[PDB]
RNA sequence: CUACACAAA
């Protein structure tokens, strides 16, 4: 229902920056302007968050659905 | 009707003391072994009549009761003619000759394994029970090579398993219905089991002469480690120094020396459709085993494949018995898997991608096919299509178009020019007989061609 | 000598020069500096040590060193009547169990008494995990930025017995410590795998079936260590892993020393041509110990007839088989000295850990 | 896939806590596919972006088997709540609950 | 199952130390046999893995809708531009032994679905006693009737 | 128990 506390694959704690990432991503998408928002590159944002260049961690960070955005 | 008295109640039956669960794979189980979850082993019971010769062995089961495994669930009293649950049997604490103890299923018990629909004689086979003491496992685990008996796979298949509790049924399950008796098909008179998928390509990789790294050799430690999980008596490596290099054929012969056989056949790896391309190593394209020594050649579907008549397991069964063949299938499967534990095998999206030159060549082949089809159409426009007697012009035109749009056998040239046979996982799966066919590769990489429905 | 050579410790840090990151952290956490606990990436170079030992150290640091997690005691989750129906016990317990904590005291107990009196959905954060027992925390054991959950309007979430539980990662992944970052061999040459003729290969110029690398670079990330005491935490982790391996090896040393007494976990045979077979079965033993034992027995006995182990995923045990042209006493002496070499190797590793991190 | 895409676990209902449903599975964590399709503009995606290694690993994934990470299971990968219901009527004044 | 229709039953669960890992520490959640592909022709899953490898590095979510233009050569070149190999393959090490595979292994994010077929629901075991039919005297039918 | 529906191999 939220971004997981740790990455499902390797256990890196992406949940430390889950909330900061969500709100910073909403902000960064807003200045960059449903599908065109998803194609905005978040490499720099996630790197500035401190998360490493790990396929699993960025995958689970950017793809996890937020229940609050749907309910 | 199918659900009437005769067909439902008389010709079939609902039975007690039977279990059903999803089946998954377990590489460490023998072909005649089935993995039984411990929860099911404490549900199904074996009726052991207490006598003087077995009272000491049955005592731990009685003392454990339903609290610890292995235990028991009921005791039939001879002088009472009444069964008593063990939980309520605190005041008995005495096993008499003629008492029947219902104990839990333990490792080594025989069990009937069945998959529906039961079409073959091997659809019900007897496996040795291996109880999986992990409580998190609730599947019926079996070796992937045992799947050929039941036409099973691990995509959701469920299988019935019941443990014989009667002495007569247990005797006959062990002596008559054991899966060693179904190693040779009653239908085709040939072998049923063998290496499948990972083990076929693993046998090929292990026994191939050359790898991209050079000669297919391993040091003494890795040659030893190939035999770690073989679960038989390991060979001797005392004459090998750590610096020594052993071929894959050497370790395969060290395994095959226990049951020496003579085998001489070309492998599935060597095909004439790939011969114009590739560079077939001379030592790879002629498999020869002399008294258990793999002299040369790769081991693949023709030699170790499941249902391969004249293969090495068929010869082992003919000379030493089907149980020895099952043990050798397990041992060779372990060798292949332990080899791929270091070699590694994969398939990638780049494994099925043509080079731009090969793409242009495939385009040219397809364009020539469409050109022949357009020539037939031009002939139809001019009225030059003259059907033979008994054929209409429409049917003759359809036959001409069907033949014109057939892919030539040279469609493999662009495919194989883009493929490295030494490193292509998809090609190696196809060519070794592990999985896939030449039409599969052509459809994936070159083109589907003409869709035919009812010819 | 110095087996554990140069170490590079680099914490993962939030880059506040990014305007969006800084704005979000400020607005919803009032956070302008780095968090109290940061992930630390430790890259270690090892020279003159078998790959079995380096990988055993890595495996232990991943999921065999004892670790601490937050768990809820049975009955800690208060059902009540105004509790959120979407924040189930299982979901919240999964969130809490995987919060990385750097806890020096097991006595600490936390509670989560959250209530949403607003008209909107309120998010519960780790900053709402209030300590209710144990000594007052001079430093936080977890970051306050995790989203434990969200409360529907008018709903609550009360959890009363969030305590600290110890365990190892192979039993439950919430005790996993170190995530893998890098592993390579520095004494094996590598191909330029950017070319089409090498992209299907690993890159190493030697087949793993023949190579014996002794110079390795191992990179492991630790998920939450305090910002000021980074080197101390890393040193403690490394020394604890070395001690864990040494203790597990001594558990088998005792078995060898008790060989005259027929213990069930070691059996010996007298097969044939002066050869004796030693089979050592140890329940709940992993590939770390089996591979270490096999590698060092092989190094001691290069002419061994056979040495090998198997950790079947079921049967939950390690079975190590040694066949050697020697007497039972001779084989036991050789195995004992190989175990002593393993212990010496990991003692040197601990010592070098101390000299390096400092 | 059309068949399997409809038995996939996920957020089977958004109002699940107010429903007494039987044989219904609510999977906690859902992800948008890294490579999404237009179907996810109109329906919620059910599943996760698992890292998948296409490889032979001990022969435990043959014939449609899959080797899973125990840690991925422990962290909540495809974890959820299964729900059953027990509805029992009172018939008439003869029967009562106690 | 994947979105390409490749069903699978979870056969083995391995701890984090037993699972294979790439040189940069990436390890899978699932290990899928390559033999599931060649006969089933589920190239869409393979292409989706190749695309998602670069999507994860770029931090994007792209459209893989059917019949949209696709160029697998350009997707592989995109992988190369992202800093990976032309194929998505990487140097992998065996988690149990620590020894690298001689072959680079194709590993990447493939969207997977958990089909609602639970072994705990499907498994059944009955003992020698239970409810029987009144007419035939045979056991009742199946798990629902608590005997069969 | 008799339909019927949804599913699995
Ligand atoms: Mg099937
Ligand atoms: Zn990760």
């Amino acid at each position: 229902m939220l971004i997981p506390v740790v990455c499902f694959t390797c256990g890196f704690p992406i949940g430390t920056y889950a909330a900061i990432f969500d709100k910073a991503r909403t902000e960064y998408i807003k200045t960059k302007m449903l599908d065109a928002s998803l194609q905005i590159e978040l490499k720099d944002l996630i790197t500035a968050l401190g998360i490493p260049m790990r396929v699993c961690c960025r995958t689970h960070l950017i793809t996890t659905l937020d229940y609050r955005k749907y309910y | 009707r199918k659900e009437g008295r005769i067909r439902k109640s008389l010709l079939g039956s609902q039975v007690w003391s039977i279990s059903r669960s999803t089946i998954c794979g377990n590489s460490d189980l023998h072909l005649d072994e089935v993995g039984y979850p411990i929860s099911f082993a404490r549900t199904l019971q074996v009726a052991e009549t207490v006598q003087h010769y077995n009272i000491n062995r049955l005592m731990p089961y009685f003392l454990n009761g339903k609290r610890q495994y292995p235990g028991c669930s009921r005791v039939y009293k001879q002088i009472t003619q009444s069964v008593h649950d063990i939980e309520g049997l605190k005041q008995d604490f005495r096993l008499e000759v003629g008492d029947i103890l219902y104990r839990d299923v333990v490792t080594g018990d025989v069990a009937f394994f069945n998959r529906q629909p039961s079409l073959e004689r091997s659809s019900i086979g007897v496996h040795r029970i291996v109880v999986l003491e992990n409580p998190k496992i609730s599947t019926f685990q079996m070796n992937v090579s045992a799947c050929a008996w039941y036409n099973a796979d691990f995509d959701g298949d469920q299988m019935n398993l019941w443990v014989p509790w009667s002495v007569m049924s247990r005797v006959e399950a062990e002596l008559l219905c054991s899966v060693r008796n179904w190693f040779i098909s009653t239908k085709s008179s040939g072998p049923v089991n063998g290496q499948v998928q990972d083990s076929t390509v693993g046998s090929f990789l292990l026994t191939r002469t050359n790898t991209p790294m050079g000669k297919n050799v391993m040091n003494k430690l890795h040659a030893m480690g190939l035999f770690q999980t073989t679960q038989t008596d390991p060979p001797c490596f005392a004459n090998y120094s750590p610096t020594d290099l052993l071929d894959g054929k050497s370790v395969v012969s060290m395994l095959l020396r226990q049951t020496p056989i003579n085998y001489q056949r070309a492998p599935t790896w060597y095909s004439e459709v790939y011969a114009p391309y590739m560079h077939y190593n001379k030592q790879d394209i002629s498999t020869q085993i002399r008294n258990g020594e793999l002299i040369e050649g790769v081991l693949d579907k023709k030699a170790v494949g499941a249902g391969s008549s004249g293969g090495i397991y068929h010869l082992i069964s003919r000379r030493y018995g089907p149980q020895q063949a099952l043990k050798m299938i397990f041992a060779t499967q372990q060798l292949a898997l332990n080899y791929v534990r270091n070699a590694g095998f994969t398939v990638s999206t780049a494994d099925m991608l043509l080079t731009p030159e090969a793409h242009q060549e495939v385009q040219e082949i397809i364009n020539e096919l469409l050109l022949e089809s357009e020539e037939i159409n031009n002939r139809l426009l001019h009225g030059d299509i003259m059907p033979p007697i008994g054929l209409t012009t429409h049917d003759f035109y359809e036959k001409l178009q069907l033949n014109a749009l057939k892919f030539p056998d040279r469609i493999l040239k662009p495919i194989m020019n883009s493929i490295n046979p030494e490193t292509n996982g998809l090609f190696q799966m196809v060519a070794t007989g592990a999985k896939g066919s030449n039409p599969n590769m052509i459809h994936i990489m070159a083109g589907i061609g003409q869709i035919e429905i009812n010819t | 000598e110095k087996i554990f050579q140069n170490v590079e410790i680099k914490p993962f840090l939030i880059d506040f020069s990014n305007l969006f990151i800084k704005n979000a952290a400020k607005k919803l956490f009032q956070l302008e500096e780095q968090l109290p606990l940061v992930p630390v990436n430790v890259v270690m170079d090892f020279k003159g040590i078998s790959r079995a030992a380096v990988h055993g150290l890595s495996r232990v640091l991943q999921d065999e060193i004892p670790n601490y997690m937050l768990d809820i005691k049975p009955g800690g989750y208060k059902i009540e009547d105004s509790t959120d129906l979407f924040m189930t016990e299982q979901f919240i317990r999964n969130r809490i169990n995987f919060i990385p904590i750097y806890a020096k005291n097991e006595t600490l107990v936390f509670a989560l008494r959250s209530l949403n009196n607003s008209c909107e959905v309120k998010t519960i954060y780790s900053r709402d995990l209030i300590q209710v027992a144990g000594p007052k925390l001079k430093y936080p054991i977890f970051n306050p930025t995790f989203e434990i959950g969200f409360l529907q309007p008018g709903k609550s979430l009360i959890i009363e017995d969030i305590y600290i539980k110890k365990g190892i990662g192979r039993k439950h992944a919430a005790f996993n410590l170190a995530v893998k970052t890098h592993f390579s061999h520095l004494d094996i040459e590598q191909y330029p795998t950017d070319k089409k003729e090498y992209m299907a290969l690993s890159g190493y110029k030697q087949s793993s079936m023949t190579s014996d690398p002794r110079h390795h670079r191992l990179g492991l990330c630790f998920p939450a260590v305090p910002l000021p005491h980074i080197n101390q935490a890393v040193r403690t982790y490394l020394k604890n892993a070395c001690r864990i391996i040494i203790g597990r090896i001594q558990s088998i040393q005792k078995i060898y020393e008790n060989f005259e007494e027929p213990q069930p976990e070691l059996v010996l045979f007298s097969m044939d041509e002066e050869k004796t077979k030693a089979i050592i079965t140890i329940k709940d033993e992993t590939h770390t110990i089996g591979n270490l034992l096999k590698t060092y027995i092989y190094e001691m006995i290069p002419d061994i007839s056979f040495v090998g182990y198997q950790c079947v995923p079921h049967k939950q045990e390690m079975v190590l088989t040694i066949i050697h042209k020697a007497s039972q006493e001779d084989l036991i002496t050789l195995l004992e000295k190989s175990i002593q070499n393993i212990i010496q190797t990991f003692q040197i590793l601990e010592k070098n850990v101390d000299e390096l991190i400092a | 896939e059309t068949n399997q895409g409809r038995q996939t676990g996920g957020w089977y209902c958004f109002s699940w806590p107010y429903r007494v449903d039987m044989n219904r599975f609510f999977q906690f964590y859902n992800e948008m596919p890294l490579v999404k399709t237009i179907a996810h503009n109109y329906v919620i995606p059910n599943g996760l972006n698992t890292i998948v290694a296409y490889m032979i690993y001990g022969g435990y994934n043959q014939e449609d088997s899959v080797i899973v990470s125990q840690s991925f299971i422990d962290r909540g990968g495809f974890a959820g709540t299964f729900y059953r219901e027990e509805k029992v009527e009172l018939e008439s004044d003869i029967e009562s609950f106690g | 199952s994947s979105r390409s229709g490749n069903k699978g039953i979870a056969a083995l669960a391995l701890p984090t130390s037993d699972m294979p890992f790439t040189e940069d520490g990436l390890q899978p959640d699932l290990i899928v046999n390559p033999h599931s592909h060649p006969s089933r022709m589920t190239n869409g899953q393979m292409i989706e893995t190749t695309v998602g490898l670069a999507n994860a590095l770029q931090g994007v979510v792209t459209d893989g809708t059917a019949f949209l233009p696709i160029n697998v050569q350009l997707l592989s070149e995109r992988l190369a531009q992202e800093g990976l190999r032309f194929n998505g393959c990487q140097k992998m090490f065996n988690g149990q032994t620590g020894e690298y595979f001689d072959a680079a292994i194709f590993i990447g994010p493939t969207y997977h679905q958990r089909l609602q077929k639970f072994v705990l629901d499907d498994r059944y075991a009955v003992a020698s006693y239970g409810p029987t039919d009144a007419l035939t005297g045979q056991p009742l039918d199946g798990k629902r009737s608590h005997g069969g």
